[PDB]
RNA sequence: GGGUUGAUAUGAUGCCCUGACGAGUAGGCAGGCGUGGAGGUCAGUGACGAAGCCUAGACCGUAAGGUCGGGUCGAACGGCC
RNA sequence: UUGAAUGAAGAGCUUUUAGUGGGCCAUUUUUGGUAAGCAGAACUGGCGAUGCGGGAUGAACCGAACGUAGAGUUAAGGUGC
RNA sequence: GUCAAGGAUGCUGGCAUAAUGGUUAUAUGCCGCCCGUCUUGAAACACGGACCAAGGAGUCUAACGUCUAUGCGAGUGUUUG
RNA sequence: AAUUGUUGAAAGGGAAGGGCAUUUGAUCAGACAUGGUGUUUUGUAUUUCACUGGCCAGCAUCAGUUUUGGUGGCAGGAUAA
């Protein structure tokens, strides 16, 4: 009869897409990356800072 | 009294309304221009043909 | 008391009187559809008269409803009321203009008696 | 606003209910909406579109043309159903046996039928005879035989039948219709 | 009676079931995504070490947004903002791109502002603004049973499983796309910027490509 | 005028018909006066046929 | 009924259905079969072709019971044999008893073969026949007798 | 576009579910309102007051209009098919 | 994946008949003209037939086409009064 | 079993009548050119209209076309008598 | 009915009339009954009796659509500069 939202409404969240409940315990949308260190090579940087 | 003569204005307009129509093509076209010579030939083997697989089948 | 009914919404209370009625006396104000080229009520400028329209049309559930919630059903006599003797929350008797006022007498007292609700039950009243 | 691509508020063009005020007809079309509703053979809603149709669309199927339909290959123990008239045809002389499911026969038609031993059967025997129209035969009427059919389409080299009152020498067979006074057609 | 005890177990337990599946497939899209993005990121980061430039996968969606009203437009393209399904003013559908759908954008650019749409502004018009097409009939979402029931032979048998097959374009695109109704947005809440609509959105108006600007637009006006 | 396709009338009241149309109202009426006129008849010309 | 009209309809309307422009006036094409040579020929021509002009022989004093000759096709000619002793023809297909049919006493000056009589022979008084009319009642085994 | 008959339920030109749409001259078609008279009907209203007419009094209908109360009045007049 | 993409609001067909057969404007291409609120063509969109918001005002411009309402958001245009 | 899950319920107060509401007159804010008509274009410095009551304009007929309803159906039409 | 007199009400700075909305004046319709355990009861079973429904609201807990804030966690880039 009525149009229930999800992005509103956690039931109607839960009971399209199973997977909200999931989403929400491990938090999975602020999730860190692994911080690795690729540096960037001399030849793009002096391309970049290049007149 | 001076008017105006001809315009093609709305023409389009009209003949779109109801479509603009595609002759609507069949299998089996009308033999009307196609060779005479052809066509009491074909009168014949089209006869014989179904002569021929009536006596096939039967 | 009658059948519990929505909330009654009129959606246009006001009457839809015909254009230049209040100008002419010669044109009642009975609606008529101006039906001229370059009639400005025909073709709906601002500050003009609204015209009636289906939009405006009542909703269905309380449609023919008087405000006491009942519809009502015109009466002539004893037995035109008590056709309403098992539809009382929904119809409301209403006696006729042209009955006698010693009619009326048993009209009314018939539809007491039945728990009829009569409209007018004060027409030709000897007070 | 909408740009719209279609008619607004256009109507199917279809008869959903006979223009008659025959109420066996409309009895008759209350127990085929049934029927197309609860049942789902095509046979019903096929009868109950019939049940709808004008004079001029039941034309009426003579019983040499129901003769006909059975002596197709294994259609001879069907039961030939015709929603309109069943006519006689007095051509035919030998008419087989069998059922015949028609909303009227004139008379000469079920006597032809009955007299062969056949059976004459209205359109609600029928339903409770074959409710899914199992083992039936729906037969209809040529249309375009008609003499309206005849004027329609009229023009040049169309060859359809001039919309006259009196046909002879001097009623349209001049100028426009032969070589020697001025065209043809 | 016991046998319709019996039909209801047996519902609610096909219903487990069906659960199970869309959650397991949720969950595999959502690690398909994370992986995708994550590599797309180390390709950049990597050809920046190795001294070259990742050139990105050209975009194969777009989300298109009819901005301009009913009444003077020239007709082809009326035509092809009636093919593309943009019958109406904030009227937005999903378009593959290819070149037979980029030269129907380049007709009907004055009148249309379309753009890269991400993840998020897909998930979110699916969610919020997500009807159906079912004996033509407009059939709001809401529950990924009617979903199943008319994309499921192509697999698809949840929001989510349709969301995905827009956002990675599909096999059964054109299916599930032609299933979605076009999305009825309404005016963007925070207004267009732009003090005239009806300039390029190089030029300082809204119409044409808008590249990635169309995920804003498009939460605005959703 | 000649207008779309229908067929050719020949309705000729081209002079002042209007002054010679006998509408017979009168069909009963001398039916009466016909069987009348034969029972007077035959009282006349009792017994002959 | 009058109350069926769209003149009933039409009222309140300001020109009752005809126009504000064309404006229905008396007679604005001419009257009766007037122009059908020229500003109706487009009408004339197209429905009504062979309007103009004369076709052949002038006939003087035509009586068309000199041209009376209805035509009876043989798929009917049993029907001018009555229901109830036409079975009893039927079966029995005999000679030396063959049903006399007087197709002038039923109306008809010719016959004509229009096709499949049974093979039951009959006696055809008849004024006139077709060759093929002929052909069939003899096929059948009867005779087709001249009367006039 | 559909649902609804082994008390649907006795409104199946019904009731209900679903979705879309609604500008308009000339024009077409449909559904209705009103008038004079006619067949039927309500064993309808009426000298205890019919019809009419007046009424910045009331009610119903989107509207055509319908209904009622009061005044005036004096012999007839309505509802429905 | 039966031989590109996109759409399809059902597709195809028939009969019958109303009105109309004075047009006008605007961007672009144009002919006659010194030019025109001139006369004449091409394609489109409009006005006629059409209200609404803006251009103070205006048939045609801009925005947008209209059932009856509520709330929100905007278009074109604006925000000293 | 419960729930925020196929659309509002719980608790409380005042009044119980002109208080809400209707009609009506007026005032205020903003809007609103006189209708009909011919016209590409009418508020026009185009035409008709001083006001009111009653009357007042697609009718009937002969012969037909399409469509539809009905009766009978290779037949059909009793009503000239 | 046009048109007019009197009386009563009202408004009135180069028209009047009209639309939406409310103020003010005038005027008017609609609803408290109800089912109810309860007998302090008279005509001894009539009846003894705080419940209910009409109008306007206040708060709380929700649902739908929105608008406006506060704040948290992540990601990207020259792994900002
Ligand atoms: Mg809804
Ligand atoms: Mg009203
Ligand atoms: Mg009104
Ligand atoms: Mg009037
Ligand atoms: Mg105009
Ligand atoms: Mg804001
Ligand atoms: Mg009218
Ligand atoms: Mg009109
Ligand atoms: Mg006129
Ligand atoms: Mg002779
Ligand atoms: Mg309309
Ligand atoms: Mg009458
Ligand atoms: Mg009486
Ligand atoms: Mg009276
Ligand atoms: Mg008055
Ligand atoms: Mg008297
Ligand atoms: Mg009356
Ligand atoms: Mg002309
Ligand atoms: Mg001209
Ligand atoms: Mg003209
Ligand atoms: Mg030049
Ligand atoms: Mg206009
Ligand atoms: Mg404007
Ligand atoms: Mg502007
Ligand atoms: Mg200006
Ligand atoms: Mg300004
Ligand atoms: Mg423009
Ligand atoms: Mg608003
Ligand atoms: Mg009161
Ligand atoms: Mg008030
Ligand atoms: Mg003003
Ligand atoms: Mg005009
Ligand atoms: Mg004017
Ligand atoms: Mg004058
Ligand atoms: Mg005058
Ligand atoms: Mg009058
Ligand atoms: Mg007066
Ligand atoms: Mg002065
Ligand atoms: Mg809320």
């Amino acid at each position: 009869v009525l149009k229930k939202n999800p992005l509103k409404n956690k039931q109607v969240l839960l009971r399209l897409n199973p997977y909200a409940k999931v989403f929400a315990a491990e938090k999975l949308g602020s999730k860190k990356a692994e911080k690795t260190g690729t540096k960037p090579a001399a030849v793009f940087t002096e391309t970049l800072k290049h007149d | 009294a001076k008017s105006k003569n001809h315009t093609a204005h709305n023409q389009t307009r009209k003949a779109h309304r109801n479509g603009i129509k595609k002759p609507k093509t069949y299998k089996y076209p009308s033999l009307k221009g196609v060779d005479p010579k052809f066509r009491r030939n074909h009168k014949h083997a089209l006869h014989g043909t179904a002569k021929a697989l009536a006596a096939a089948k039967k | 008391a009658s059948l519990p009914h929505p909330k009654i919404v009129k959606k246009h209370t006001k009457k839809f009187k015909r254009h230049h009625s209040d100008r002419y006396h010669r044109v009642a104000e009975n609606w008529r559809k101006q039906k001229g080229i370059d009639s400005v009520v025909r073709r709906r400028f601002r500050g003009n008269i609204s015209q009636p329209k289906i939009g405006y049309g009542s909703n269905k559930k309380t449609k023919f409803l008087s405000p006491s919630g009942h519809k009502t059903f015109l009466v002539a006599n004893v037995k035109d009321l008590e056709t309403l003797t098992m539809h009382t929350k929904t119809y409301a008797a209403e006696i006729a203009h042209n009955i006698s006022a010693k009619n009326r007498v048993v009209i009314l007292a018939r539809a007491k008696a039945l728990g009829i609700k009569v409209t007018n039950p004060k027409g030709r009243l000897a007070l | 606003g909408i740009d719209h691509t279609s008619k607004q508020h256009k109507r199917s063009g279809h008869r959903t209910a006979p223009k008659s005020d025959n109420v066996y007809l409309k009895l008759l079309v209350k127990l085929y909406t049934f029927l197309a509703r609860r049942t789902d053979a095509p046979f019903n809603k096929v009868v109950l579109k019939a049940l709808f149709l004008s004079k001029i669309n039941r034309p009426p199927v003579s019983v040499s043309r129901i003769a006909r339909a059975l002596k197709q290959e294994g259609a001879a123990n069907k039961t030939v159903v015709v929603v309109g008239t069943v006519t006689d045809d007095a051509r035919i002389f030998e008419f087989p046996k069998t059922t015949v499911a028609a909303l009227r026969f004139t008379a000469g038609a079920r006597a032809k039928i009955v007299k062969a031993g056949g059976e004459c059967i209205t359109l609600d025997q029928l339903a409770v005879r074959a409710p899914k129209g199992q083992n039936t035969l729906i037969l209809r009427g040529p249309r375009n035989s008609r003499e309206a059919v005849r004027h329609f389409g009229m023009g040049p080299h169309k060859g359809k039948a001039p919309r006259i009152l009196s046909t002879g020498r001097k009623f349209e067979r001049a100028r426009g219709r032969r070589r020697s006074k001025g065209f043809k057609v | 009676a016991e046998q319709v005890a019996a039909e209801r177990a047996a519902r609610k337990a096909a219903n487990k079931e069906k659960r199970a599946i869309i959650l397991e497939r949720n969950a595999a899209y959502q690690k398909e995504y994370e992986t995708a993005e994550r590599n797309i990121i180390q390709a950049k980061r990597d050809a920046k070490a190795a001294g070259s430039y990742y050139v990105e996968a050209q975009h194969k969606l777009v989300f298109v947004v009819r901005i301009k009203g009913i009444n003077k437009i020239p007709p082809k393209p009326r035509k092809v903002l009636q093919l593309l399904r943009l019958t109406r003013i904030n009227s937005g559908t999903f378009v593959k791109v290819t070149k037979a759908t980029l030269e129907l954008l380049k007709l009907i650019e004055p009148y249309v502002a379309y753009g890269y749409p991400s993840y998020s502004t897909i998930r979110q018009l699916v969610y919020k603004r997500g009807f159906g097409k079912i004996n033509k009939q407009r059939v709001p979402l809401s529950d990924n049973a009617i979903i199943e029931a008319n994309l499921g032979k192509y697999g698809i048998l949840s929001i989510d499983d349709l969301i995905h097959e827009i956002i990675t374009v599909g096999p059964h695109f054109k299916q599930a796309n032609n299933f979605l109704w076009p999305f009825k947005l309404s005016n963007p809440s925070g207004g267009w910027g732009v003090p005239r609509k009806f300039k390029h959105f190089i030029q300082g108006g809204s119409f044409g490509n808008r590249e990635e600007f169309i995920n804003k637009l498009v939460k605005s006006m959703n | 005028a000649i207008s779309k396709n229908l067929p050719i009338l020949k309705n000729h009241f081209r002079k002042h018909w209007q002054e010679r149309v006998k509408v017979h109202f009168d069909q009963a009426g001398k039916k009466v006066s016909r069987r009348n006129a034969r029972a007077t008849r035959a009282a006349k010309i009792a017994p002959r046929p | 009924p009058s109350r069926f009209t769209k003149t009933r309809k039409h009222r309140g309307h300001v020109s009752a259905g005809k126009g504000r422009i064309g404006k229905h006036r008396k007679h604005p094409g001419g009257r009766g079969m007037a122009g059908g040579q020229h500003h109706h020929r487009i009408n004339m021509d197209k429905y009504h072709p062979g309007y103009f002009g004369k076709v052949g022989m002038r006939y003087f004093h035509k009586q068309q019971a000199h041209f009376w000759k209805p035509v009876l096709n043989l798929d009917k000619l049993w029907t001018l044999i009555p229901e109830d002793k036409r079975d009893q023809y039927l079966k029995s297909a005999s000679k030396e008893t063959a049903p006399v049919i007087d197709t002038l006493a039923a109306g008809y000056g010719k016959i004509l073969g229009k096709g499949r009589i049974p093979n039951v022979p009959v006696i055809v008084k008849a004024r006139f026949v077709s060759k093929l009319a002929e052909e069939k009642i003899r096929a059948a085994g009867g005779v087709v007798e001249l009367i006039a």
